[PDB]
C-alpha cells in the first residue's frame, strides 16, 4: 500500500563515497580548481572557489 | 581501449565538416578557397601567403586583406550562432 | 561631455581640437581617427581594427595611407620624436602618456 | 587584470613588461613566448606544443629557434645562470621560482 511510501515505513538512507586524487605528472601538476574549461554557470553555482 | 574511436564524436566531426562546407560555400568562392588552403582543409598542408598569391595572381598584402574580409564576415552572428553551438 | 586626455581637448559638437589650449585645424578623417584614439585611450590600436571600424569596409587602398594619416597627426599635435601617440611594431599605435 | 609572477609583471593592453619594477622592451614573438610562460605558470613547457600553440602550424624551420628565444628571455630578465625559467632536458622549459 502507498501508506508505506507516504509514512516512510520502508525507506533507507544510502551513502556513497567518491575518491579523486590530483597527482604529479610529467606535464606538471593537476589542480583542484574552478578554472574548468568550456562549462556553463548554472552548473557552477554549487561549487566553492 | 583509449585508442578506439568514440563512434559518437566521429559523426559529430562529419556533421561539423558539413556545416563548415555550407558556411564556406555561403561565403564568396575566392575567400572560401583562400581560407581553405590557409588552414589546409582540402589538402594536408596549410600554406603561407606567397603560395596563395602564386595560385591567385595577387600580392601577399591583398591576401592579408581578403583574410581580414573573411574573418570580418565570419564574425557575423548568422554564422557565429550556427557554428558556436558545435561545442 | 567634451573629451579630454592629458593635453588634448575635443568637443563633439563643432569638432574643434585643442592641443595644450591652442586650437588646431584638423581633417575629418583624421578627426575620426583622433576621436577613436581618445575613446579607446589606454588600449593599443592596430591597423586591422582601424580599417574595420573607423574606415569603410569597401576600402581597397594600401596600408600606407593610414600611416600617412598618423604622420599628419604626428606633425599636427605631438611634433616631438617621442610623442603621446606611440607605435608598436605589428600592433599599430597607441596614445598614452609616456612613463 | 595585469598578470604577475614573482618579479615579472605584464599588462595585457600595451604589451610591455616590468622586471622587478623596471620596464623592459622586448620583441613581439618573444613576448608571445613570455605570455605562454605566464599563462601556464608552474606548468612545464615543451618545445613541440609551444610550437603548436604559440607559433603557426606552417613553421618549417629547425628547433634551435626556440632555444635561442629562451636564451633571449634569459638575457633580458633572468640574467643569472640559475634562473626562474628552468629548462628540462627533452621536456623543455618551465617558469618557476627556484626552491
Amino acid at each position: 500500500s502507498n501508506r508505506l511510501v507516504e509514512e516512510d515505513v520502508l525507506t533507507s538512507i544510502h551513502i556513497e563515497e567518491h575518491e579523486i586524487d590530483a597527482r604529479d605528472t610529467k606535464l606538471g601538476a593537476e589542480e583542484i580548481t574552478r578554472d574548468i574549461p568550456n562549462i556553463s554557470d548554472e552548473v557552477l553555482a554549487d561549487l566553492d572557489e | 581501449d583509449s585508442e578506439a574511436v568514440v563512434a559518437v564524436d566521429a559523426v559529430s566531426f562529419t556533421l561539423l565538416q558539413d556545416q563548415l562546407q555550407s558556411v564556406l560555400d555561403t561565403l564568396s568562392e575566392r575567400e572560401a578557397g583562400v581560407v581553405r588552403l590557409r588552414f589546409g582543409l582540402t589538402d594536408g598542408q596549410p600554406r603561407t601567403l606567397d603560395e596563395i598569391g602564386q595560385v591567385y595572381g595577387v600580392t601577399r598584402e591583398r591576401i592579408r586583406q581578403i583574410e581580414s574580409k573573411t574573418m570580418s564576415k565570419l564574425r557575423h552572428p548568422s554564422r557565429s550562432q550556427v557554428l558556436r553551438d558545435y561545442l | 561631455v567634451r573629451l579630454t586626455f592629458a593635453d588634448i581637448e575635443l568637443d563633439e559638437e563643432t569638432h574643434e581640437v585643442w592641443k595644450a589650449g591652442q586650437p588646431v585645424s584638423l581633417s575629418p578623417t583624421e578627426f575620426t581617427l583622433l576621436r577613436y584614439f581618445v575613446i579607446n585611450a589606454g588600449t593599443v590600436l592596430s591597423k586591422p581594427k582601424i580599417l574595420d571600424h573607423v574606415w569603410r569596409y569597401d576600402f581597397g587602398g594600401d596600408v600606407n595611407v593610414v600611416e600617412s594619416y598618423v604622420s599628419y597627426l604626428r606633425r599636427k599635435i605631438d611634433t616631438g620624436e617621442k610623442r603621446l601617440l606611440h607605435t608598436l611594431r605589428g600592433v599599430g599605435y597607441v596614445l598614452r602618456e609616456p612613463r
